[PDB]
């Protein structure tokens, strides 16, 4: 992703579905006047890797008129993965494969004049470049919905933007949205994880409270003679003698207590 | 009877359509074409082994 | 005897049987009273039709059950007289309210059970108005004329020949069936014209005719005159 | 996932097709017969068929030894089995994948 | 049928359709029938 | 628009079967049948090859 | 080694591919049309016979859709009263779908 002459140039990597075969493209125009991205027909055989899931290289192989770039003058081939340099997410095209006669982009020496259409812009961070204020906004095809020459704050002003970000005291400032961040290892330690049920995943973390039938006699004996040790199932309760009760997310490796 | 029937049979278009049951015998041999899930030399079940 | 112990057949329509001591006992412990909240007659804002379908004479006779004693959900099986087709049956109110259950004849009222109103077929009053007079007269003949001409409704008709009453199907009488359903017998129209007892004689006329002409009868005749560009496959005979 | 693995949602199936009927020489006299109340399913069995181990090979439309089914509709016609009906004739299979 | 050596083995040893002969025999199944040899073919004492 | 790994640009004079689309030869049922069977088992053979490369032990690969 | 019996000639069949035959085709046995969607069958039956063949599946599907738009047009406004004690339920359409 870089700028020149008013438009974007992006490096990308075309790939078969199994990522067996690959082609780098250095400077490609990002042009949102193409409904679908166009490649030279010759690559169709270069990118075809016949795996197990796709016995023939591609899932979709057909013929389309494809007169948009310049009666079946081209071929729709899918799905070919595409990795653009900026983005973390692969974008999956079903591109137009065009022969020399239909359209020939040899345009300058060694230069193949490839470009990226809205096929691939819809799937990237590049899409946010398509909204008002972005760098592709100038190149959108003319609409009732898209005003060409308006200043940004004019446009957003019509959509209801009034002041700058969090400028009025009534709206909380963005960075107090997250104040504390919880990381067990850095503070207070891990939780004490118990279960009542079949597994850790099938049961509740909770023990049963003091009000249980079987716990009442025990808890009684435990309140009256506090110092001697007492038999019972009243041990399994959430309530007990010690100041530290058993309830979920006790931090037991914490220094205090 | 045979003749009238052949006539009105050949006249209808829903015929001239292959009938898997009427037309052939899939397999004439008493043993199967490939091994399906029968106990092994060790006595282990079909589910316990891959051929 | 022995065979008395056998459980009856329970076809697909019918739910739980309650034929065993285990199946009877827990419901035996339910005792209903009719309060103001349970009484059918209070609820006529909704269930008015259900109220006008009850046999008020017969239920109090046979069952000793008053009409003011009948709950909207009542489990007891009481007698009904259908206000559409006019046939009598015995069911519980609970089953007519919880889902719609009612006279068994009006189940087949529409031309197909699977799709209730999906018919595009005209009523009987239109397609074959000459049928409406052959219906045995219970006074409901204006409701029965309203049905689809394709309807599978089982209706009773007074036979032309002997003036007695038999029971056949509306669509069997007209002969017309809806696209995608099963074809009836090609002759069904001529054959249901009369009683099952009166039908033989008239339909044996054309056969005697055809053995009078050629001195020989084969059922083939119709198909033959059906005979007096069909795409066909390539064959492997060669 | 949907863009990258299009073939994981099946969009294709073996079409339900009507079989040609065998000629009845007895003519109209018997024509009533095969036309009846119900549907009649017939699944084949034998030494080469009905084995769960081989199931997909047996439902595979490419295989010519493929297990044969047929259905008589109440109007008397015959058609091939819908895929559900085909699968009814194997011991019930449980598919659950816990991975996502 | 999943726990049992299949039937066809007895054909593979004695020839195909060999038992149809045996089934028409005078004294059959009281108690005894012409012995039916089914043993997994990798265990055959004869060949292996 | 510089391209790496793509060898001479625009390949060399190769049209797809469907696009070029020479008039379909009418084979007798013989020709067609045989085409179907040989290319069916051609695909079968390929599937085999791939499965064998998938299942190859590491020592074999080294 | 060479004691005990001569080497069976059929052994040759391993080393020489010339001798691997199949006298017949796959379906020459009379099953050729098994695969409904094979090119061979499209060539044998021709297209209009294939139309005739799949008409039943076409009308299956049309039946599903027809039911669906009947239910939609019936229950579209969700609340009304369409019958004696019965009233519109969107839930009907939902579950059919
Ligand atoms: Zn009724
Ligand atoms: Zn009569």
């Amino acid at each position: 992703f870089r700028m020149s002459g008013g438009d974007m140039f992006v490096e990308y990597k075309v790939l078969s579905r199994d990522h067996r075969r690959s082609i780098r493209v250095e400077d490609a125009i990002v042009d949102p006047t193409f409904k679908r991205t166009v490649l030279p027909l010759g690559w169709l055989e270069l990118l075809r890797s016949p795996s197990l899931r796709l016995p023939t290289g591609y899932f979709v192989e057909e013929t389309v008129h494809v007169s948009l770039p310049n009666e079946a003058n081209a071929i729709i081939a899918g799905p070919v993965v595409l990795y653009i340099t900026g983005q973390s997410v692969p974008v999956v095209l079903n591109p137009y494969f065009v022969p020399e006669g239909t359209w020939d982009m040899r345009t300058r020496d060694g230069e193949l004049d490839l470009r990226l259409g809205m096929d691939a812009i819809e799937q990237c961070t590049l899409f946010s470049e398509l909204r008002p204020g972005g760098l592709l906004y100038g190149k959108l095809p003319e609409n009732p919905n898209v005003r060409r020459n308006e200043s940004l704050r004019a446009t957003l002003g019509r959509y209801g933007m009034k002041c700058d970000l969090a400028e009025s005291p009534l709206v909380p400032r963005p960075w107090t949205r997250m104040r504390y961040m919880f990381i067990d290892e850095l503070q207070r330690g891990p939780k004490l994880t118990e279960f009542v049920g079949h597994n850790p995943r099938n049961g509740t973390p909770w023990r049963f409270s003091q009000n249980t039938k079987y716990f009442r006699i025990g808890i009684w004996r435990d309140t009256i003679r506090r110092n001697d040790m007492n038999e019972g199932l009243h041990a399994h309760s959430s309530w007990q003698k010690s100041p530290q009760q058993s309830v979920p997310e006790v931090r037991f490796l914490a220094p205090y207590p | 009877f045979r003749d009238v029937e052949e006539r009105r049979h050949s006249r209808d278009v829903v015929n001239e359509l292959p009938n898997p049951w009427y037309d052939y015998v899939a397999h004439a041999l008493p043993f199967p074409d490939r091994d399906a899930g029968y106990p092994d030399e060790y006595g282990d079940l079909g589910q316990w082994r891959a051929p | 005897s022995r065979w008395s112990s056998v459980w009856p057949n329970m076809r697909y329509g019918s739910m739980f049987l309650s034929y065993s001591v285990g199946r009877k006992l827990p419901m035996k412990g339910v005792n209903w009273v009719t309060r103001d909240s349970n009484r059918l007659l209070n609820f006529s804002n909704r269930y008015s039709a259900v109220i006008s379908d009850i046999d008020v004479k017969r239920t109090e006779e046979e069952l000793n059950v008053a009409l003011s004693d009948i709950r909207w959900n009542d489990h007891r099986r009481i007698y009904w007289k259908c206000s559409f087709c006019g046939s009598s049956y015995r069911k519980n109110v609970s089953v007519r309210t919880k889902y719609h259950a009612g006279c068994n004849f009006c189940k087949k009222k529409y031309p197909s059970e699977v799709r209730g109103e999906q018919h595009g077929s005209p009523p009987v009053s239109q397609a074959a108005p000459e049928l409406t007079e052959q219906l045995v007269d219970n006074g409901k003949r204006d409701n029965l004329a309203t049905l689809a001409v394709t309807s599978k409704f089982y209706a009773e008709w007074t036979c032309r020949g002997c003036g007695g009453s038999y029971r056949s199907t509306i669509r069997s009488r007209t002969g017309q069936v809806e696209a995608g359903q099963c074809t009836l017998h090609p002759d069904i129209v001529a054959w249901s014209a009369y009683c099952p007892s009166c039908s033989w004689r008239p339909n044996m006329v054309p056969i005697a005719e055809e053995v009078s002409r050629s001195g020989q009868f084969l059922g083939l005749e119709r198909s033959m005159e059906e005979l007096g560009p069909i795409p066909r496959r390539k064959r492997l005979a060669c | 996932y949907r863009r990258m693995f299009p073939e994981m949602i099946g969009r294709t199936g073996e079409p339900v097709q009507q079989y040609g009927q065998m000629p009845i020489w007895a003519g109209p006299h018997r024509q009533h017969a095969n036309k009846s109340e119900h549907n009649w399913m017939f699944a084949e069995i034998g030494v080469n068929v009905g084995h769960e181990a081989l199931k997909k090979l047996e439902l595979d439309p490419t295989n010519e030894k493929r297990r044969r089914f047929v259905i008589r509709q109440p109007d008397g016609t015959l058609r091939s089995a819908k895929m559900s009906e085909m699968r009814a004739w194997y011991w019930k299979e449980e598919w659950a994948d816990f991975r996502f | 049928d999943e726990m049992r050596q299949p039937y066809y083995i007895h054909e593979k040893r004695y020839g195909i359709f060999s038992n149809e002969r045996n089934i028409a025999k005078a004294r059959r199944g009281l108690p005894f029938i012409t012995p039916l040899y089914t043993k997994h073919m990798n265990l055959w004492d004869t060949d292996t | 628009a510089k391209v790496y790994g793509a060898v001479p640009p625009l390949g060399a004079a190769q049209g797809h079967r469907l696009l070029h689309g020479k008039r379909e030869r009418e084979g007798s049922l013989f020709a067609v049948a045989n085409d179907v069977k040989r290319d069916e088992r051609l695909l079968r053979q390929q599937l085999n090859a791939l499965l064998e490369e998938e299942r190859m032990p590491m020592q074999a690969r080294l | 080694l060479y004691k005990g019996i001569p080497r069976p000639a059929i052994t040759n069949l391993h080393y020489e591919p010339a001798w691997r035959y199949t006298l017949y085709q796959a379906g020459a046995h009379g099953a050729q049309l098994s695969n409904p969607r094979s090119p061979f069958t499209a060539k044998v039956l021709g297209d209009e016979l294939m139309q005739v063949r799949d008409i039943k599946s076409v009308e299956h599907c049309k039946a599903w859709f027809d039911r669906l738009q009947y239910l939609i047009n019936l229950h579209y406004e969700a609340v009304g009263d369409i019958g004696e004690f019965k009233s519109r339920h969107t839930r009907h359409v939902h579950e059919f779908f």
